[PDB]
This record gives structure tokens, C-alpha cells and sequence, in this order.
């Protein structure tokens, strides 16, 4: 048997058979210095 | 370093012919966090 099979997606198909775009986010643990962080910045200088 | 590769540099003008006797500090330029094994060192020469 052929290992690969065509999906044959059709709009008339049900929700379970409808195509779904899936993206998997993988996070690498701390083994090297961190290169990706989140954006954080607020407030002002407010002196004196 | 284990987590960084610190690089320090400085540009000076000639006073004399070669290796003048004087003091000049070395300002850092960039610290690449590559963290790899480094044992040998070889330089390059430009050929025109
Ligand atoms: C990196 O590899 C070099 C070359 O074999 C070795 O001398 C050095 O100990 C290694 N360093 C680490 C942290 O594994």
C-alpha cells in the first residue's frame, strides 16, 4: 500500500473532515544564552 | 567564555614605526553569545 494518501479536502465536508491549519510552537530550554524574549516597556523618567 | 565570545578593540594612530611604548585601553565592540568549543586559532591573509 502507498504510505501517503490524499486528503481530498472539500468545503461540503463536515467540521471534523474540514482542513485545519496547525502550527506547533517548540521552545528550547536554557542551554545557550537566551535570544528570544517578550516586549516590555512602559512609564517615563519622572525625575526629582 | 562559556556563554559568550567577548571581543575588545581599539584604533590608534602611529607614534613611531612599530609597537610604540604607551598605554591605550581596549574598548569592547560586540559580545556574540555563540557558546561553542574553540581550541585552535588561524588568521587570514588577503591575496590580490
Ligand atoms: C570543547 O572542545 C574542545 C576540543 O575538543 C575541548 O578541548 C574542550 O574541553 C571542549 N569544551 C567543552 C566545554 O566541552
Amino acid at each position: 500500500y502507498f504510505p501517503l494518501q490524499s486528503y481530498g479536502f472539500r468545503p461540503t465536508y463536515g467540521v471534523g473532515h474540514q482542513p485545519y491549519r496547525v502550527v506547533v510552537l517548540s521552545f528550547e530550554l536554557l542551554h545557550a544564552p537566551a535570544t528570544v524574549c517578550g516586549p516590555k516597556k512602559s512609564t517615563n523618567l519622572v525625575k526629582n | 567564555i562559556d556563554g559568550y565570545f567577548k571581543i575588545y578593540s581599539k584604533h590608534t594612530p602611529i607614534i613611531g614605526r612599530d609597537f610604540p611604548q604607551g598605554f591605550s585601553a581596549l574598548e569592547p565592540l560586540v559580545d556574540l553569545p555563540i557558546g561553542i568549543n574553540i581550541t585552535r586559532f588561524q588568521t587570514l591573509l588577503a591575496l590580490n
